[PDB]
């Protein structure tokens, strides 16, 4: 029930709930809809953040396409290439997740505003935007082998 | 003889420029070379460290490495190269500081600065 | 020859296990054929701790 | 119910013993942003229940020949160290949190579903059949898988070169 | 053979830890009982050198739980830390209170004790 919290401490419950969808756990307010993903956040709550909050989240929509690619293309009817592609797609992946962790315990002396937020993912938003787009042009024309060599060819 | 040192600087070059250090290294082998060269029995300089191997314990070792340098006679340049390069307690002591050792290699990144111990925000 | 050459070769590792050097078991071979060339040792104590000290300053 | 809490029975559940009870380790209040991390990291547990009957239910038989025991025992030394985990990760309870458990434990969330899907593929096999079934998940190409199955086929195949330097005999 | 009891109020995320470290006493009190006895002369010249060369361990298992109680004062033993020392003791006081319950089953003096070490990290 945010409608009877107050502005300025409310921010402090969206920003430790929004710290654990980018992970891929669901959150208590914004949550994640069945499946590209698309999310829902609140009837009642303020403009001044909603319109905020849908600038974070690209970064985990980005997210639920690559940690669901390394799960599927590691399956040996593969290649030998698409393995060690979702393997070294994965090194990224355990980095991103320091990102988060470093973000927890910044956040418990409450040093952590929502505009604050916004800034520090960043160097996040372009590499798991990056990865997100390798993940969806390699599994759209069906590649293996030498063809998925060539496309990490054409495409800081 | 040219070669061999060419052999040498090639092992201690640990695996990954691998094509410039070599001849940086090569260097670094012939400018030490020759700083001795512009600047005593062999056997003897074993036991004064077989000496120092019983005082400390481990007394069957010392009566080890005196074991092959007397077969190695039936190469003396060689030995006198190498001359110049509690049992439980121990045990809970070793897996109680790997677990300090371990506990605190990532808890010093889990908690810092967004973004000091990432490589790719370095990027 | 190349049999007695190659235990000599085996026992002489070990002696260089227990001192605690940390050559392996390629820069011994590399280290005995170079010796055996004629080379003075007291120099060589000196060019493996330079080369292992330039290695550390990439790392 | 405190996020401390979930974190001390978590702990737990890496390792079989059971809030987190028994196939999906079922959470039963809290909300539902915990419930769902708990979830995926208390299913991480239950695989080590997968790979540790097998080596549990064939280390009682002693019909199983020479190389199904160097197999039963190295997957052993790839336990042992996942014992050590739990202890590095029990000393700091006294901080860490779910968030902080994902990222030390997204590397043996990989190893232990590789043993878990390994034991499964040679189920029957006995003798050297199980050595050829073990070396079936070396071309994978995944550098970090190579490298793990690549070393249980050198301690698997070593009574198989044992009676080599020493084919089905007939009493 | 032995049986163990723990408590009624006990936390559970307790007790099914416990039970996964007693087989290692239980695999003990059934070791300490064959060395007592199997020295007894009217066992053959065999039956007392196996049980000799199985004290040395139970020595050497001695000063494991030495080393762990020194290691306690400082506070660094804890529940979950313990479960891991001991695997080194699980292993062999299960290999050993095998022998010595195969040993006694049929009984075996001379000849007929060591074939059962040769059938037998």
């Amino acid at each position: 029930l945010p409608g009877t919290l107050p502005l300025a401490s409310q921010e402090s419950a969206v920003v430790e709930d929004l710290l654990y969808v980018l992970v891929g756990v669901d959150g208590r307010y914004v949550s994640a809809q069945p499946l590209s993903r698309t999310f829902l956040v609140d009837p009642n709550l303020d403009l001044s953040i909603r319109e905020l909050v849908h600038r974070i989240l690209p970064v985990a929509a980005s997210y639920s396409a690559v940690t669901r690619f390394i799960e599927e293309k590691s399956s040996f009817e593969y290649g030998q290439v698409n393995h060690a592609l979702a393997a070294a797609m994965r090194t990224l992946v355990k980095e991103h997740l320091i990102l988060v962790s470093q973000l927890e315990q910044l956040h418990r002396q409450g040093l952590l505003s929502l505009q604050k937020l916004w800034f520090y993912i960043q160097p996040a938003m372009r590499t798991m935007d990056i990865l997100a787009s390798l993940a969806t042009s390699v599994d759209k024309g069906e590649c293996l082998g030498g063809s998925t060599l060539s496309l990490l060819h054409d495409r800081q | 003889i040219t070669q061999l040192f060419d052999d040498l600087c090639e092992a201690l070059l640990p695996a990954a420029n691998r094509k410039r250090a070599k001849r940086s290294l090569k260097k670094v082998a012939y400018n030490a070379l020759f700083t001795n060269l512009f600047q005593l029995p062999a056997r003897n300089k074993i036991l004064m460290l077989s000496f120092d191997l019983r005082v400390g314990g481990l007394g069957p070792k010392a009566d080890r490495l005196e074991e092959l340098v007397e077969e190695l006679e039936a190469v003396g340049s060689v030995l006198d190269l190498l001359v110049q390069l509690m049992d439980v307690q121990s045990l809970i002591s070793r897996e109680e500081c790997l677990c300090h050792s371990m506990i605190q290699e990532t808890l010093q990144v889990m908690e810092a600065a967004p973004g000091t111990g990432l490589p790719t925000v370095g990027l | 020859n190349l049999n007695a050459v190659r235990e000599t070769m085996d026992v002489l590792l070990e002696i260089s296990r227990i001192l605690n050097t940390g050559l392996d078991m390629e820069t011994l071979s590399i280290c005995v054929r170079l010796c055996e060339q004629g080379i003075n040792p007291e120099a060589l104590s000196s060019v493996i701790k330079e080369l292992r000290k330039a290695t550390e300053a990439l790392k | 119910i405190t996020e401390a809490a979930l974190v001390r029975d978590i702990l737990y559940v890496f390792q079989g013993i059971d809030n987190i009870k028994m196939n999906c380790y079922k959470v039963e209040n809290l909300s539902r942003s915990l419930r769902d991390t708990a979830v995926r990291l208390s299913e991480l547990g239950w695989l080590h229940n997968k790979i540790r009957r097998y080596t549990d239910q064939r280390s009682l038989d002693r019909s199983f020949g020479l190389v199904g025991q160097s197999f039963c025992a190295a997957l052993h030394q790839e336990l042992r160290e996942y014992y050590r985990l739990l202890s590095v990760l029990h000393s700091q309870l006294q901080s860490l949190t779910l968030r902080r458990l994902l990222v030390w434990t997204y590397d043996p969330k990989i190893r232990l579903k590789t043993l878990a899907a390994l034991v499964d593929h040679c189920q029957g096999r006995k003798g050297g059949e199980l050595a050829s079934a073990v070396h079936a998940y070396t071309k994978t190409g995944d550098p970090y898988m190579r490298s793990l199955v690549q070393h249980i086929l050198s301690l698997v195949s070593h009574p198989v070169l044992s009676f080599l330097y020493r084919v089905a005999s007939d009493p």
